[PDB]
């Protein structure tokens, strides 16, 4: 908590993401799958809503799905099962 | 370099060439140089320069590039150079004369047309959509395909002159070619960050940052320094000769006079005559091995007659007090300043910047081409693959190998997804692997793939 | 422990060079003040310069005019050292025509009224018997350094030759400080700032412009911090007086005092009484 | 962050910006979007910035010697055509700004983007995987500036002197703000020792304990610090919770403190601290007043007398040779040794005379550039110059570069320089081939499971004892002991358990072991991992880059191969050929016979081929070694080799290099593992490169995975 | 001319008396020009009152410590130096603070005459015990900037008069930096960031305004020589 406000890409601190997941590769797959779901929801939103759910946190003006997903992970809003 | 009435003897220089001044080779310019570090913009062999070098055109070069295109007879007839290009706008033809060649002196930029040449293509397989477009816009036959000469992507400039060759005018050409046109394009390239400057002692360096003239160190007289080099590169590389040259250049620029009130000093005893008194901005020659001694140069630095008023900016040991151009406080310790010969090398960033999103591909294997002649494509080699594997990131390696290089359907689908907004699709089988499989099969080797 | 206001003095050394003394100042303030003044003078002093030229016999900068020993590019570079002073903001055209064997300088160029050339003795080119020079220079105001504007940016023809512009009449600015540093804490910094301009503006005026520019941003920092009388049911004489003379509303009556209203001739005592009681009421 | 050219970024992100500008209704369709992108319309950069925003892009410089040679960054748009790199990653990239170019690649999908922005972020890669030392150190200029800011100058302006009877100490400041005010005035210097009152910085452990008792909530309270203003500024740059350092900061000191930060602080905070340190060092480098001039380099006054004395000695030995008392080889050896003595004396005189405030000495001592051999060659005398055959010319170069060289002196110097320039060019390709072979042989092993639950391990010396009785620290502990896992519990004289099994065995654990007094420690290594495929995490040990235990999918083999192959170009058979022959398991050129049985030795000086016999101390058989060369000397052990000295089963009776196959066949696989690891480590460390033992252990484990069948 | 926009300053507070100001956007190269001058003006232009010399009975030439209290002369000088005062009169005012017996001698037991104020009485100064008797005489005067201690002229009249450094400036620590936001579209102007920490006597906003009128009247003295001048509009 001694750090200052992170800038840009490192806005969600990497360590705070690490303690919520098993390992770095698991975190990467976490973020990738969530970004895939969010992008699918964004593309398909015009038609009937499918099982995919949009961003749980409030998206920014023009925010990347990957960063939105990482913010969701930091907020502790999703759960995963490993292989 | 001569006048209208002066006499000239045999062997005298009459006109100077590209890198010659008054008949002697001059590959660079004399710049006022300080050799202290500055804010890290000169960190690790980087070089800092004033904006007055950009302004006064101190370091500018004329670069002329030629472009060639020829009209040659083909099985379908003879391609012709003409300003009548089918299905093109009218504004783009403004710089083309009635001959179809860009007018001399017309400024040109990337993507423009230099020579208007069209070839007889007749017709090919027209898709139903193309037929509909032709028949709805009421286009005429548009019987020819315009393979006109366009400027290469990444440069611009003015047009100097045009040479036109045609076999109808007795001009000899290679067999099959009835017209040849070459267009000369020149750019007055200015100094910029990324360009490579160098000295005469192997102290090369790129330009980290071009500073405003106000925000640079300046002596007590107010003259800003023209170039700043880091001080950590000199002692490590053992090129003290550059500092010796800097001191001697400052001495020559300032001028000197040895006070022979009571005989010449001991260090100047063996110093040749006509060297005891030099006017400001004088030129001196130092032979490589019978050069100026350290004691002689120290004495010359000692006698360093003032510039305009009574003021000796440079002290006995060749240093001076500099005022910081940003904070304004005087620098705590004197730093060495002088005049150094700096040359601009032929490593301009304009000739090295390259980028590619999607271009041509090779025939045998579908990998992208290489080099700035084509559209390029970076070489992701075995060492890069090893680093990718060491990082543990498999998806990026799979993408760099499959859908960016070889998989044709992968490339098409990834472009379609990236334009339509959907996520990137799954990579497929690279074409190079299939090529290798067929090559192995051609060697009478029964190689196959088993799914279970 | 100095509380008196600072003061400014000027001392001219030459028509261009000059030396301004600022005193007294707080200790350490002199260096920063001189640096700020120098940085503003060297960058943000408006001036005027020639931006584009045109020779009849050329089409681009990389040609040669027939008959003149000088080249086009080196003629441009020689023209780079021209100092001027314009009074009109819009682009202004001046002409230079010479013919015959001679050294054409900046004294053979005719400036239209409202602008001034200041260095006519500077060398431009050298011609021969067949030499003939005819050029047109377009000049505009500005500030700082502006590179050559692209020909395609404007509606310029082939013959127009864009040239770099340097609107900077300040040539060389430097400073020094004299510090007392006395043991009774009456220590002050006397700032001596010497300025030299390229004969196009007085350094006095250059510092005036620099000061105006500075006080712009520093003042930005500062600013943080009715009825008509007849409607009163009056009588014959009062109605006649207000109609002939032109007094219409009771606003002017409540503005006018008793002395200012009793000045009228043939004034009625009943009118005075009613105006007094009605001003007491309303 | 990295600065990307706007034209370069536009070309790279062309489909992205085209789709975005089509979405923003700037163009009606993709054809118009492409047209306006090609013509570079003004309405393109505004959407290009949004497209670029927070999209990771990865830079790479050829060659990629190790894993850190290709790193991801968040790009901006900068006018110009040159990529702006952060100065700190220069060490990791092995990149300098003399003209070297870099390439850039764009990750497209969510998987690739997440991988680049998580695994490959530069701020996420500080420590070197090979040696654990951080690669984001302040480099030359930054360490010079920090050294200047931190050094304490006695008798400086504004110092603190205690006084009484007439005036107080008049050198004590109430707050760093007042200290900064005084430094702004001319009264106080930055490098002047004073006493100040600190209310934010934690004092060192000793004073903190002895002043505040148990509770050390110092960033709230106040205390008195006897130090310099520069050290106060440096500690302000450091994180608030870090204890005060109060010492002049060498490059080694900066490495130690940054390593401690990475050890016990978050990655984000250590990256921010490194950035702040870089900024402060760059700011203070200019004010250090470090510059090189003609007067800065000084010559020793005793140089002429020393040279005359050694020239008299050379004349004496030359006359003695002329009398016929010695041959040309003896004359050359005598001249070489006397001129080496002359060079040493001249260097010592120069060091003694040279002041400690000169810029050259400051740069050399701060750990930024070069060293004293470079300083002596610059000012002093270069000395012996190599022949093109590698020999030494009897006549050395008496002058120096400061005074200028003569024609023949420059000729011999050019001889040596050309030889070096050719050998480095060959060595680059040789090292590339070596690392290619290493990675191709070691790509098999990866971490496959958390723990294989084995018990067998490796014995580590861990600061062996001394004859007088004490625990002298082993010179190589960070290479071997640090970042490992315990195989068995550590007990001192069958007493209390010091550190439990399966521990990371870091600095506190090693300190506790040394305090207890035990040296031989059992450890878990990849050489004895019981996993059928790959290795388990615990046996491999702590990941030596991230500072924690290795993950369950790391390519440890590839990491080890890159770590070993990266410093090859720094090597200079006792170098790269030696390590290549060690890794190829060939018979060494200096074949040293190995003993075959513990027994008594008997040695006879034969006709240039000695005869060695080992008689076993049991009912064995007398072993014989006959065909040897007289050029090889006699190996020393214990003392010196003596005839009749009983020797062990595997004692090397001859100096040189033993045969790996023979030592394996005579002392099992553990001894050959020890021999290979020690030989490779000593070859690498003889040049100044530290590599953790686990990489060589992985390579040796891959070496010794087979067995040769004797009977069908 | 015109600067194509309106350069403005925006302030956000961090503590009770500590602020960050952002001035944006300026002409290129003006960030340093404003920042250095503003920092110097804040440091050494704001008038303010401070302690100059002290005199404590019980010590004549022994400077190691004083009886009763445990904090020595150097520490007590530090605490009195780190004390904020405000005086409306130029001449040096004299303060007296006396305490007896055990207790926590703070700034609240001081007695200020008319026209002078102490802005934080809750400051620990001394800890008296064992029949402690503290009596401190202080000299408070108004100046500007930071002034080192001056040798006392009244040494014969006041032998025990120990002069101390004077923190005349109300502001404590001011720093500044520049940045290059909006480089591509807005042709690379720059923004200036100031971080100001001051005593509780005055606030950062009016401190900046005071530096403002100092600089404005200085440069207006400079400029009020040729009223017809050409510059830039906001
Ligand atoms: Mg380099
Ligand atoms: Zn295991």
């Amino acid at each position: 908590g001694g750090y200052d406000t992170p800038l840009g890409i490192t806005n969600p601190p990497i360590d705070e993401l690490l303690d919520r997941v098993s390992s770095k590769y698991a975190l990467v797959i976490y973020a990738a799958k969530r970004a895939r779901q969010i992008n699918d929801y964004y593309n398909q939103l015009g038609e009937g809503i499918l099982e995919y759910v949009g961003p749980l946190v409030e998206p920014g003006l023009q925010e990347k799905p990957l960063s939105i997903a990482l913010r969701e992970i930091h907020a502790d809003l999703l759960e995963h099962t490993e292989g | 370099i001569v006048d209208a009435g002066d006499r000239v003897e045999a062997g005298q220089v009459i006109a100077d060439g590209p890198c010659t001044d008054d008949g002697e080779m001059a590959l660079g310019k004399n710049l006022l140089v300080a050799i202290m570090p500055w804010e890290g913009h000169n960190y690790e062999d980087a070089i800092i320069l004033s904006n007055r070098l950009v302004e006064e055109d101190v370091l500018t070069s004329i670069h002329i590039e030629e472009h060639e295109i020829d009209a040659r007879d083909t099985k379908l007839g003879a391609e012709e150079i003409t300003r009548d290009i089918p299905n093109i706008s009218d504004e783009v033809l403004a710089d083309l004369d009635e001959r179809g060649i860009v007018r001399i002196g017309a400024e040109v930029r990337d993507g423009d047309i230099l020579v208007g040449k069209v070839t007889p293509k007749g017709e090919t397989e027209l898709t139903p959509e193309e037929r509909l477009l032709r028949a709805i816009f009421g286009e005429k036959a548009r019987e020819v395909r315009d393979t006109s000469l366009k400027v290469p992507h990444g440069e611009s400039g003015k047009v100097i002159g045009i040479r036109v060759f045609s076999r109808e005018d007795e001009d000899e050409l290679p067999a099959g070619v009835n017209e040849l046109v070459r267009v000369y394009v020149a750019q007055k390239r200015k100094i910029s960050d990324g360009d490579k400057l160098a000295g005469r002692h192997g102290n090369k360096g790129v330009i980290g940052k071009i500073l405003p003239v106000e925000d640079m160190p300046f002596l007590a007289d107010g003259t800003p320094v023209d170039i700043i080099l880091n001080t950590h590169g000199v002692p490590r590389r053992m090129n003290i000769g550059q500092i010796l040259e800097t001191h001697l250049g400052w001495c020559a620029h300032s001028g000197w006079k040895v006070d022979a009130a009571k005989g010449v000093p001991d260090w100047a005893a063996r110093l040749p005559d006509e060297l005891l008194e030099a006017q400001p901005n004088a030129i001196v020659s130092t032979p490589v091995f019978d050069g100026a001694q350290e004691a002689e140069l120290q004495g010359l630095l000692s006698c360093t007659l003032p510039n305009r008023d009574g003021d000796v900016l440079v002290d006995a040991d060749g240093k001076a007090m500099l005022f910081d151009g940003r904070s304004g406080e005087p620098f705590p310790y004197p730093v060495t300043v002088g005049y150094m010969y700096i040359m601009k090398l032929h490593h301009l960033v304009d000739d090295k910047i390259h980028a590619r999103s999607t271009g041509p591909y090779s025939m045998i294997t579908q990998q992208p081409l290489g080099g700035k002649a084509q559209f390029g494509g970076q070489r992701f080699g075995e060492m890069e693959c090893w680093a990718m594997q060491a990082y543990g990131a498999a998806y990026t390696l799979q993408e760099l190998l499959t859908i960016k290089s070889d998989d044709t359907v992968g490339r098409v689908k990834v472009y379609e997804a990236i334009v339509k907004g959907e996520n990137i699709p799954e990579p497929g089988i690279p074409e190079s692997f299939k090529v290798l499989l067929k090559e192995l099969q051609s060697l009478c080797l029964n190689v196959e793939v088993l799914s279970s | 422990l100095i509380s008196q206001r600072p003061t400014l003095s000027e001392d001219v050394l030459t028509d261009n060079r000059s030396q301004f003394v600022i005193e007294p100042l707080e200790p350490g303030f002199g260096y920063t003040l001189g640096n700020s003044l120098r940085r503003t003078l060297l960058s943000s002093i408006p001036g005027a310069a020639v931006t584009s030229i045109r020779i009849d016999g050329v089409l681009h900068e990389f040609t040669t005019v027939p008959g003149v020993k000088e080249d086009v590019t080196e003629i441009i570079l020689n023209l780079k050292s021209l100092v001027v002073s314009s009074e009109e903001d819009e682009p202004v055209t001046m002409y230079l025509r010479k013919q015959g064997p001679g050294e054409v300088t900046a004294g053979d160029i005719v400036p239209p009224a409202g602008v001034t050339v200041h260095n006519p003795g500077m060398h431009i080119a050298t011609l021969n018997d067949k030499g003939k020079l005819e050029v047109e220079l377009v000049v505009e105001r500005g500030r700082g350094y502006v590179p050559a504007v692209q020909n395609r940016a404007s509606g310029a023809e082939i013959g127009r030759i864009p040239v770099d512009s340097i609107y900077s009449p300040v040539l060389k600015v430097t400073y020094k400080v004299d510090a007392t540093r006395v043991e009774q804490r009456t220590d002050f910094d006397k700032l001596i700032l010497d300025v030299e301009t390229k004969n196009s503006i007085s350094p006095r005026d250059a510092l005036a412009s620099a000061g105006k520019t500075l006080v712009e941003l520093f003042g930005l920092a500062r600013e943080l911090n009715a009825l008509p009388i007849d409607d009163l049911d009056l009588t014959v004489r009062s109605y006649n007086c207000l109609k002939r003379e032109g007094v219409h509303t009771v606003g002017e009556l409540v503005a006018r005092t008793e002395s200012d209203l009793l000045d009228i001739r043939n004034f009625g005592q009943k009118s005075i009484d009613e105006v007094k009681i009605k001003l007491h009421q309303l | 962050q990295c600065g990307l050219p706007k034209l370069m970024a536009l070309e790279l992100f062309k489909p992205f910006v085209m789709k975005r500008l089509v979405d923003l209704n700037h163009a009606q369709n993709i054809k118009s979007a492409k047209r306006m992108v090609e013509r570079q319309r003004p309405q393109v950069w505004d959407v290009l910035e949004e497209v670029i925003a927070e999209h990771p892009v990865l830079l790479n410089r050829a060659p990629t010697l190790h894993r850190l040679g290709i790193q991801a960054f968040e790009p901006m748009l900068v006018e110009g055509k040159a990529i702006q790199l952060h100065p700190l990653v220069c060490e990791a990239f092995n990149a300098d700004f003399d003209g070297d170019q870099m390439a850039v690649h764009l990750p497209l999908s969510a998987e690739a983007q997440a991988e680049a922005r998580i695994l490959m972020l530069s701020s996420n890669n500080i420590l070197s995987p090979a040696s654990g030392r951080p690669l984001a150190m302040p480099r030359l200029d930054m360490v010079t500036g920090l050294y200047y800011l931190t050094t304490e100058v006695p008798g400086d302006t504004g110092e603190y002197q205690p006084a009484s009877g007439d005036h107080p100490e008049t050198g004590v400041y109430s707050s760093p703000a007042e200290a900064i005010m005084a430094a702004d005035r001319g009264v106080l210097s930055v490098r002047a020792k004073i006493k100040v009152r600190l209310t934010q910085l934690r004092p060192p452990v000793e004073i903190e304990a002895e002043l505040f008792g148990h509770s050390g909530w110092q960033p709230g309270d106040a205390w008195m610090a006897e130090t310099t203003l520069g050290r106060v500024m440096f500690n302000e740059l450091l994180p608030l919770g870090y204890p005060f350092v109060n010492k002049q900061m060498h490059k080694k000191v900066q490495a130690a403190i940054i390593n401690d930060l990475a050890e016990r602080y978050p990655m984000i905070v250590v990256a921010q601290t490194v950035d702040k340190l870089k900024d402060a060092g760059f700011y203070w480098a200019t004010r250090s007043g470090v510059t090189v001039s003609m007067a800065d380099v000084l010559v020793p006054p005793r140089k002429k007398e020393i040279l005359d004395h050694y020239e008299e000695r050379a004349d004496k030995v030359e006359k003695q040779f002329q009398r016929g008392a010695l041959n040309h080889d003896e004359r050359n050896e005598a001249l070489v040794e006397i001129w080496k003595e002359a060079t040493d004396e001249v260097g010592q005189a120069l060091r003694e005379h040279y002041p400690d405030d000169n810029p050259i000495i400051t740069i050399v001592d701060s750990g930024a550039t070069g060293n004293f051999t470079q300083t002596r060659t610059l000012a002093g005398m270069k000395g012996l110059v190599t022949n093109p055959k590698g020999e030494f010319i009897p006549r050395p170069v008496k002058s120096s570069f400061r005074e200028g060289l003569t024609v023949l002196e420059y000729f011999i110097n050019t001889h040596g320089a050309r030889k070096g320039l050719a050998d480095t060019a060959l060595r680059t390709a040789d090292s590339g081939y070596l690392t290619r072979r290493l990675v191709d042989v070691s790509q098999d092993v990866i971490v496959r499971e958390h723990d294989c639950q084995t018990e067998r391990g490796i014995v580590v010396e861990l600061a062996e004892r001394a004859p007088d009785g004490t625990l002298i620290r082993d010179p190589y502990i960070e290479t071997s002991a640090y970042a490992r896992t315990l195989g068995t519990d550590a007990v001192d004289e069958a007493g209390n358990v010091i550190v439990e099994r399966g521990q990371d065995l870091g600095d506190p654990e090693i300190d506790a072991l040394l305090a207890a007094g035990i040296t031989q420690v059992k450890v878990r290594s990849v050489l004895t991992c019981a996993t059928s495929t790959g290795v388990c995490a615990t046996c491999y040990g702590r990941s030596m880059a991230t500072g924690k235990l290795v993950d369950i999918g790391e390519a440890v083999g590839i990491v080890a191969a890159q770590s070993i192959g990266e410093p090859g170009t720094q090597l200079t058979t006792g170098g790269l050929p030696r390590v290549q022959e060690l890794f190829e398991a060939r018979v060494p050129r200096g074949k040293a016979p190995i003993a075959d049985v513990t027994g008594r030795v008997r040695l006879e000086d034969g006709e240039r081929f000695y005869k060695i016999t080992i008689v076993p101390d049991d009912g064995g058989e007398e072993v014989v070694y006959d065909k040897i060369s007289k050029r090889q000397r006699l190996r020393v052990f214990k003392r010196v080799l003596s005839d009749g000295d009983h020797v062990e089963v595997g004692q090397q009776l001859m100096e040189g290099s033993a045969d790996p196959h023979e030592v394996l066949r005579v002392q099992g696989p553990r001894e050959v593992q020890i021999h290979l690891v020690r030989e490779v480590q000593e070859v690498y460390r003889a040049q100044g490169v530290s590599i953790h033992d686990k990489h060589i252990e992985v390579i040796v484990r891959q070496m010794l995975r087979r067995v040769t069948i004797i009977d069908s």
